[PDB]
């Protein structure tokens, strides 16, 4: 059977899955850092489970085929629009932030899943707790409104209050000069048209929010870039935390049933971010809804159950 | 009745069965299938009723209606088709199960042979109507309209519910041959008088009585075609059929009770015609000639004679198919220009010919031009009221004026004068419009031809 | 293999479809039985056969 | 009836009345409750003893272990409220309404 | 909550009933009923919030209450008679106090303010055991104690609950405090048919559970505890939307669906009494009951309100848990009219 | 409560020993019928809400459900049959013990019953 009251009654704990090194580590940088290269070397290092950034069609990999639906159908947001025309008035801004929330959410749930009934730490390249950084930043810049804003912390309160924060949270500071250097360097000319005082706002919502408030969680590790290129060191520095002050330590048998009854549920973890507020950016019409759900419907594998698509080559389906 | 009961549940699985673009094709075809086999029933006797068994029974007053029912079934269908081509197979589905729960539930009302049986059918009726209204109704006003409907409707009924139970206590029996021939006289005292006011008050809401009708323009206005044309050709005469048949037990107390409700329908027909005079929208035109025909129905049903009742049968039928057709021909020149508004679109005789020949005989049946079914049934009620007294002459005479008024200032104002200048979208009439209009009106003609056939059980 | 993630249901779960027809089979041979054995008990008691 | 039996229904009433009537205090109104159930011993009681019906004597200890748990339970609820607001008045009990 | 804890708790509280409704005796009645409140509470406070604690609290005043004004009775009647056997009770003043308690318990107005309390506070879970089955104990004691009942006593309360129920449906706009007024509006019926016809008082009983367990377990499905919230359900799954529609023109009583039997059975049986005016006043009071059934209709399935983005994702994954008996529950509450003279194998 | 406490009345049965007397449903009963469309009604039901196609999955659990409805409408069908032939024999029996309550009346003709004419006009 799957994980459910039976199973724990019949005695499967999470307590005695676990093998001590069940870590969360979450890797976090300014934009176009080495928090990627750095992140896949510790997941490979310690035998972790590296998570790319979840950035759109992070949902689509994770459900049906792996390939990417269309744009209309999942986000109906563009991250190269936002740097083209980051005042839009179609709130391109804000739909783009709250869609990254939602993936990120479900991203986090996906891991601690994989932890819960694996045992197996994993390492994210970007959590729940560091995507506000970049709210604060689109605020501070005028490209989203205080209503986008407000909206955005309901739901961030009501969907992460639930969950277990990262064991270890590893931030890598790179100097906004450096930044602009690589970005310019990169050549793609979305992210070169990023201001300076966008990528300034992001760090200081790192240094002054972020990192103050995972500090009472548990312990941070900074790294400068060259620090961050030896990732050797920085997986010695992560095996010897053995301070562990977090909720990790609090958390019992009952208590990991319930985290795992609610992460092995996609649509109770997402339940929170549609809720009825009705902001001009997020909100869509009864018939543009009506459409384009009926073009997700037509969808090669999505009419049906997975088990049930006879279009995509699944049998017995008079006896499933 | 069972042959024709079985088809159309038989209608359902193969609406949810057949091909997506099949749909509206076999649908049409088994609903004329249907009619043409419910066609039998008129073969009706001088004595007595076709008893097929303890459950239904049909009569001459019943046989019509059901006929009437299952040949405005594929007419629904092909207007529905009109106005719904853009969506999607399920809902088209969902529309034509509708349309034939409707008419399942209307056979089975129409042959239901107990009062109770009647009442649950009758009632069962109203499901299907409001989802149709407030589901797939244009505008705004389909909600308050589908309120209105339901909750007027179940306001009338629910003390005829508590009157029904009470007489089957009373009497042991709801069956109403059992009714017809165990009947004995109404005393006059206040029990009664409110008994025949349960009984009577839900068929006047149903009918509707003047005063009792404002749910009438806000439903026929906001339906859709479909919906308009099966709530003023057939649920109309829900409320006649009832009258004429649960009278039977409410005499000699309907000679006294009857004076506040003919002076209601004397008058308000009178009152209905004048605001047709002077409305600016057409459906609201057609729905309150509605109410106008269904008070004279009324005033036949409460005078009670046998001339009265062959005149209440005969108007019945003629204006289902009457208003029916009206209902279309706005529906297919709101296709056209998007708007209900009558002097928005102007010279349709001239951008359009044969639907101006359409509009001609629709509006000539419509006003009581002999020799048709509707005059007939029009002039059997006038007749049997001038019996009834000598007034009632002159309440009829300026009806009968003020509906020739408006119906002809609707046709002059729709098809005469200049087209309006503005509107350039005027496309040639579609045959399957063309073929809706005249399945609409060469019944009625030939039912002029054979005349007894709608004359109901008086005859 | 459409799906990157195997389905729940992607197989006939053998077990329950045996289970299943099995009840089935044993529920309705079972009213057969025992409307038999009730027209024999009714027309026995009344002496009719 | 004698005069006894009117004074325990006097106070059973008057315990009932009590209860009905907060102040602002949930404990009291949880006194007024234990006290309506020391009338039922009573007057339950007193109506045994006086007809000799032997078998029903285990009855108002019955009784009184369900008193017990019903206290236990109002006092649990009394905690938690009192976490949750500082106060164990009833006026912070106005979340939901009617 | 340890599941093992939540499953012996919910069997203590199917215990208590069962006590009840087994018992001959006054005393093990009473029990049942202490035993069925005491594991009760818990269930209430399962999820632990400021609402559900202060749910749970006024559920426990309400019920200690009840219970008290419950045993104050049974003494005053052994105290005029000497019996301790449920029967008809031998005092007048004692049958009202019974009376009086039993209608505290199953909400009957004018005790009915905590059910909508109780109801908002609680989880969806936790409202469909707390309306299902601490209706269907009270009940079975009414029904056993009927012959004593008084008429103008229980009518008045009966006419008061479906009056009150009405109005408050009318004026919510919360789920949960809508299914609440709906059950003091059916409590209502079921204790006016009472003092006649305790087998029909068992039909509205069983239309009734199927139907709240019906619909409370759509709300489930759905997410759903406010209006606006129940909205966005067409975008997600509209079949629950239509079945929800179906189930809520039942239970406001439209032919030919199943929650006209109860109305229909109990009009006909209260005018076999010579009873009219109450029968009539009670089918036109549902109007109200129907109206807010049919604005909850509107906004979910009748009519497209708008949507948001993140449904998108939510219409990427799909819903993991089956509910137990929904399809059962569905038809049996809508389709079930033409079965309606088994109320004679009920008898 | 009517027919409750009817003397010989064992608790808890469903179908007592004297119901067998009585003829029992035939299988092809509308009644039962009609239970069987419910079992049906109810697996289609199933099969839209799990999101399975609704006329092809799930046959055996279709099955299933028309199976189920089908046996417990036949046993319900016995015990509401034997209930209202268990309520016209108490009748009879009580009109037949209490003459003095249920006399015969003479039957008078029409021809010889009055009743008052009302005219329709
Ligand atoms: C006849 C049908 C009439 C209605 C539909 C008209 C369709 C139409 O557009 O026609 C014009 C059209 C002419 O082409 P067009 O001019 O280019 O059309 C363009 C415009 O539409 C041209 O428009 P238009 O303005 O030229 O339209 C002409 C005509 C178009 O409109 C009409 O024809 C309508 C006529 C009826 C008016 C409304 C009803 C009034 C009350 C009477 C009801 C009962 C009538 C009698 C019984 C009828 C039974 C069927 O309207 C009028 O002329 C106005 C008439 C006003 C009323 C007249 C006075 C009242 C009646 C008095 C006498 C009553 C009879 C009893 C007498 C008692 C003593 C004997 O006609 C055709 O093409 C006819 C072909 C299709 C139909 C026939 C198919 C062939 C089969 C025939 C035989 C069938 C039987 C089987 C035989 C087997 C061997
Ligand atoms: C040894 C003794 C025998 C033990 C037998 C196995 C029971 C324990 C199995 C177990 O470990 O379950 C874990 C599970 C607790 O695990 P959890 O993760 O803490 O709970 C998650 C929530 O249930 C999550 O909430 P949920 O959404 O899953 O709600 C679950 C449940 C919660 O609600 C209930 O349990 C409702 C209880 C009955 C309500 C009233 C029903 C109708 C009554 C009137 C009938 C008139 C005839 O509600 C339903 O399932 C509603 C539909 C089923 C009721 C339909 C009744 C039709 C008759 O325990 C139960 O589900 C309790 C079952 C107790 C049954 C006792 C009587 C047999
Ligand atoms: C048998 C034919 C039907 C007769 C009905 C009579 C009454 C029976 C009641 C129970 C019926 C069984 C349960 C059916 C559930 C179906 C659910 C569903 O998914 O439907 C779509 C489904 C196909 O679509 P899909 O692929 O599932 O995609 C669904 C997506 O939502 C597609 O995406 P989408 O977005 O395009 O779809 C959205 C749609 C999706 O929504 C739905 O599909 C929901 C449909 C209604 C919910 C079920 C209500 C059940 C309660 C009883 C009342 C039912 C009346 C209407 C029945 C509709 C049946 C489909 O929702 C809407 O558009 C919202 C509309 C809201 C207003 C209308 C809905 C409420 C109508 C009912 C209320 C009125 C009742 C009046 C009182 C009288 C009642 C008798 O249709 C079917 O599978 C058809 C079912 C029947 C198949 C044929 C069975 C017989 C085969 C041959 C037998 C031969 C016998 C032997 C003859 C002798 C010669 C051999
Ligand atoms: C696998 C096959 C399918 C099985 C599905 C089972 C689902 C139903 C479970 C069975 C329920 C009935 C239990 C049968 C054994 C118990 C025997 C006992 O309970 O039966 C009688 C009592 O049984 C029930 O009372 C009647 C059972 C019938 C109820 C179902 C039909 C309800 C009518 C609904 C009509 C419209 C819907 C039609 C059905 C779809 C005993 O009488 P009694 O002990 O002295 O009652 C004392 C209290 N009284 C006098 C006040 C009544
Ligand atoms: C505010 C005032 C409301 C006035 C309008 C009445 C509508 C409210 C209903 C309240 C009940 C009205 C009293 C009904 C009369 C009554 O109860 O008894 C009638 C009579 C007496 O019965 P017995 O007790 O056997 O007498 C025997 C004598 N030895 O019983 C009967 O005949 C059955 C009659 C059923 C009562 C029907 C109620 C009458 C209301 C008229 C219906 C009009 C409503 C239509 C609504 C139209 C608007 C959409
Ligand atoms: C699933 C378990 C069995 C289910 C029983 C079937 C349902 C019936 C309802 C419950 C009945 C239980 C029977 C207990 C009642 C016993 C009463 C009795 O007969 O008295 C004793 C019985 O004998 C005993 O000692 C029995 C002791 C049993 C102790 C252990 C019982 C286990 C209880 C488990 C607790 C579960 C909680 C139940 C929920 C609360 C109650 C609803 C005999 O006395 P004698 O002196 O012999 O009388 C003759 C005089 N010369
Ligand atoms: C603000 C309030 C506004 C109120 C508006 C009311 C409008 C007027 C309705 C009636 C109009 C005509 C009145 C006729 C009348 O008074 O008839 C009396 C009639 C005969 O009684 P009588 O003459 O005494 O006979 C004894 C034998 N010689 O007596 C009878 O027939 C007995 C009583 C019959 C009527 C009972 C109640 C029904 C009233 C008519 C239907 C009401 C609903 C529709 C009206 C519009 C509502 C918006
Ligand atoms: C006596 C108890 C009666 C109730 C038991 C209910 C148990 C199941 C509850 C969950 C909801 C219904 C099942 C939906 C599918 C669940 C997932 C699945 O694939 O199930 C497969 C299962 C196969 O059946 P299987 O379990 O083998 O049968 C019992 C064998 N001993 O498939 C099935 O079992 C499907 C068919 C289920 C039976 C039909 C539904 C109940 C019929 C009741 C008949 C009486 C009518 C009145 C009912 C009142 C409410 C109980
Ligand atoms: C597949 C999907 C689910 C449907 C399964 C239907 C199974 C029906 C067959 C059951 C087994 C046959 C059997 O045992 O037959 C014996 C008996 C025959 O009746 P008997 O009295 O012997 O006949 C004498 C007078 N003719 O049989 C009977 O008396 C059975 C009749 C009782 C009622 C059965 C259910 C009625 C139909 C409900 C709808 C189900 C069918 C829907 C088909 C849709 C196909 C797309
Ligand atoms: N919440 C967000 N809002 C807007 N843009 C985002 C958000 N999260 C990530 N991005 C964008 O996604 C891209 C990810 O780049 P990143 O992974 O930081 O580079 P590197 O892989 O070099 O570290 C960046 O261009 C960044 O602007």
């Amino acid at each position: 059977l799957q994980y459910g009251p039976l199973a724990f009654v019949l005695g499967e704990r999470t307590t005695r899955k676990l093998t001590e090194t069940s870590k969360v580590i979450t890797v976090d940088g300014n934009i176009c850092s080495g928090k990627g290269r750095l992140a896949r070397e510790i997941a490979e290092k310690l035998g972790l489970r590296h998570f790319p950034e979840a950035g759109i069609h992070y949902a689509d990999s994770t459900t049906g085929d792996g390939k990417p639906l269309d744009v209309q159908l999942s986000g109906n947001c563009s991250l190269e629009k936002f740097y083209d025309d980051p005042k839009s008035n179609d709130g391109n801004s804000y739909r783009l932030q709250s869609w990254l929330y939602a993936s990120r959410l479900l991203q986090y749930a996906d891991a601690l899943e994989h932890l819960l009934s694996t045992g197996q730490g994993v390492v994210l390249e970007r959590s729940i707790y560091s995507d506000f950084v970049f709210l604060e930043a689109m605020y501070r810049q005028g490209f989203i409104r205080k209503q986008c804003v407000e909206h955005y912390n309901e739901v961030k309160k009501v969907t992460a209050c639930e969950y277990l924060p990262p064991h270890v949270v590893v931030y890598v500071d790179v100097p906004v000069p450096e930044i602009q250097s690589r970005i310019q360097k990169k050549g793609n000319p979305h992210e070169m048209k990023i201001t300076a005082a966008y990528l300034q706002d992001i760090e200081n919502a790192y240094k002054k929010t972020f990192l103050p408030e995972m500090s009472e969680k548990c312990e941070v590790l900074q790294y400068s870039a060259r620090e961050a290129e030896d990732a050797e060191k920085v997986v010695e520095d992560i095996e010897y935390l053995k301070c562990d002050k977090g909720p990790w330590p609090d958390q019992d048998d009952r208590t990991f049933h319930r985290l795992r009854m609610l992460v092995q549920n996609k649509l109770e973890v997402l339940n929170y971010t549609t809720i009825p507020v009705y902001l001009p950016e997020i909100t869509i019409g009864a018939h543009q809804s009506d459409r384009v759900f009926q073009k997700f419907t037509e969808l090669p594998g999505r009419k049906y159950s997975p088990g049930y698509n006879e279009d995509v080559g699944d049998k017995w389906i008079w006896l499933k | 009745m069972l042959k024709i009961i079985i088809p159309t549940t038989m209608l359902l699985p193969m609406t949810w069965m057949s091909k997506h673009n099949m749909i509206w094709i076999n649908a049409t075809v088994h609903s004329l299938l249907i009619s043409l086999i419910s066609l039998s029933l008129l073969n009706q006797l001088g004595e007595n009723s076709l008893n097929f068994s303890l459950t239904f029974f049909s009569d001459s007053l019943s046989a019509p209606l059901l006929v009437l029912t299952t040949w405005l079934l594929p007419l629904m269908l092909m207007a529905s088709q009109s106005h719904l081509s853009k969506e999607t197979t399920t809902r088209k589905k969902l529309y034509i199960t509708m349309l034939i729960l409707l008419q399942l539930f209307l056979i089975m009302t129409f042959t239901a042979t107990e009062l109770i049986l009647f009442y649950i059918l009758f009632e069962a009726t109203l499901v299907p109507t409001l989802i149709i209204i407030t589901r797939w109704g244009n505008q705004t006003e389909r909600l308050n309209a589908g309120l209105y409907f339901l909750f007027y409707t179940l306001a009338g009924s629910l003390p005829l519910l508590v009157a029904l139970v009470y007489i089957q206590n009373t009497t042991g029996s709801l069956n109403f041959l059992i009714i017809h021939y165990w009947s004995h006289p109404l005393s006059n005292s206040w029990s009664n008088i409110f008994m025949w006011l349960a009984c009577i008050m839900a068929f006047m809401v149903k009918m509707p009585l003047y005063g009792l009708h404002l749910w009438l323009p806000k439903a026929h206005v906001e339906a859709p075609i479909a919906g308009s044309m099966v709530l003023a050709a057939v649920l109309l005469k829900l409320g006649g059929y009832g009258m004429m048949r649960i009278t039977t037990i409410l005499n000699p107390l309907t000679n006294y009770m009857a004076y506040p409700f003919l002076m209601l329908s004397m008058w308000g027909m009178i009152m209905t015609s004048s605001i047709c005079l002077r409305q600016t929208d057409l459906k609201s035109l057609i729905a309150y000639s509605s109410v106008s025909h269904m008070a004279l129905v009324i005033v036949a049903i409460m005078i009670q004679t046998p001339w009265s009742f062959m005149g209440a049968t005969a108007l019945m039928i003629a204006h289902g198919l009457t208003s029916s057709m009206l209902f279309c021909l706005a529906n297919t020149n709101y296709e056209r220009v998007h708007s209900r508004t009558m002097i928005l679109a102007r010279g349709l005789q001239t951008l359009l010919p044969l639907m101006a020949t359409w509009w001609l005989v629709a509006s000539l049946t419509n006003l009581a031009l002999p020799p048709s079914i509707n005059l007939i049934g029009e002039l059997f009620i006038i007749t049997a009221s001038f019996s009834w007294s000598n007034i009632t002459i002159i309440l009829m005479g300026m009806n009968m004026m003020i509906t020739a008024l408006y119906s002809l200032y609707m046709l002059i104002t729709t098809q005469r004068g200049k087209y309006t200048h503005h509107i350039n979208n005027i496309k040639p009439s579609f045959t399957r419009e063309n073929a809706l209009m005249a399945l609409h009106i060469l019944p009625l003609l030939l039912l002029t031809l054979n005349p007894k056939m709608i004359l109901g059980p008086l005859y | 293999k459409f799906y990157i993630r195997e389905p729940p249901h992607g197989s006939p779960d053998w077990l329950k479809v045996g289970l299943t027809l099995g009840t089935s089979v044993f529920l309705w041979i079972y009213l057969i039985k025992q409307h038999k054995e009730d027209v024999l008990e009714y027309k026995r008691r009344n002496g009719l056969e | 009836m004698p005069l006894v039996y009117m004074n325990i229904i006097m106070a059973f009433a008057i315990a009932l009345a009590g209860l009905l009537m907060y102040r602002s205090h949930l404990m009291s109104s949880l006194l007024c409750l234990e006290g309506m159930m020391l009338s039922l011993f009573i007057m339950s009681t007193l109506i045994i003893l006086n007809t000799h019906f032997t078998l029903a004597n285990m009855m108002p200890i019955i009784l009184l272990v369900f008193a017990a748990c019903e206290a236990a339970l109002g006092l649990s609820l009394l905690v938690m409220v009192s976490n949750t607001y500082g106060t164990d008045y009833v006026q912070n009990l106005n979340l939901l309404q009617c | 909550m340890n599941p093992i804890i939540y499953t012996t708790l919910i069997m203590t509280v199917m215990s208590g009933t069962m006590l009840v409704m087994i018992s001959s005796h006054w005393l093990l009645i009473w029990i049942g009923f202490e035993m069925n409140l005491l594991a009760m509470i818990p269930v209430l406070m399962k999820n632990f919030n400021p609402r559900a604690t202060e749910a749970a609290t006024k559920y426990f005043l309400t019920q200690a209450t009840a219970s008290m004004m419950l045993m104050m009775a049974i003494i005053i009647n052994l105290l005029y008679s000497g019996q301790w056997t449920i029967t008809k009770m031998f005092n007048p003043v004692a049958m009202t106090m019974m009376t009086m308690a039993l209608a505290m318990k199953l909400g009957l107005s004018p005790f009915h303010f905590w059910v909508p309390e109780v109801t908002q506070g609680i989880s969806l879970q936790a409202g469909l055991l707390l309306l299902t089955w601490q209706k269907l104990a009270p009940l079975s004691v009414l029904c056993q104690i009927s012959q004593s009942i008084n008429p103008n006593l229980m009518l008045t309360m009966a006419m008061l609950s479906i009056l009150i129920g009405g109005w408050g449906g009318l004026n919510q706009t919360q789920l949960r405090k809508i299914m609440a007024y709906s059950s003091i509006a059916h409590m209502g019926w079921m204790t006016a048919v009472l003092p006649y016809n305790t087998t029909m008082t068992i039909l509205n009983l069983l239309i009734y559970i199927t139907m709240t367990l019906a619909m409370f377990m759509l709300l489930i499905h759905s997410s759903a505890t406010t209006t606006l919230s129940l909205s966005h359900t067409w975008n997600k799954m509209p079949v629950i939307t239509s079945l929800m529609m179906v189930t809520l023109l039942s239970m406001g009583g439209l032919p030919p669906l199943s929650g006209f039997m109860p109305k229909w059975m109990i009009i006909q049986e209260m005018t076999k009494n010579e009873s009219i005016i109450m029968p009539t006043l009670m089918a036109m009071t549902a109007l109200l009951n129907l109206y807010f059934y049919m604005r909850l209709a509107y906004s979910s399935s009748l009519t497209m309100f708008p949507s948001t983005n993140n449904m998108k994702m939510k219409w990427q994954f799909e819903h993991t848990k089956q509910m137990k008996l929904l399809p059962t529950m569905i038809v049996l509450s809508t389709l079930v009219l033409p079965m309606t003279p088994a109320l004679s194998s009920l008898n | 409560t009517m027919m409750s406490g009817r003397p010989g009345r064992v608790p808890l049965q469903f179908l007592p020993n004297e119901a067998r007397s009585l003829p029992p449903p035939k299988l092809t009963d509308p009644r039962l019928v009609y239970m069987g469309f419910l079992g049906y009604c109810s697996g289609l039901i199933d099969n839209a809400i799990r999101r399975r196609p609704v006329v092809s999955a799930g046959l055996h659990r279709q099955l299933l459900y028309v199976t189920s409805f089908v046996f417990f409408g036949y046993y319900l069908l016995k015990r509401q049959d034997y209930m209202y032939a268990l309520r016209d024999h108490d009748m009879f029996a009580y009109v037949k013990s209490h003459p003095e309550d249920f006399p015969e009346k003479d039957k008078k003709t029409y021809g010889e019953i009055l009743e008052e004419f009302h005219p329709v006009r």
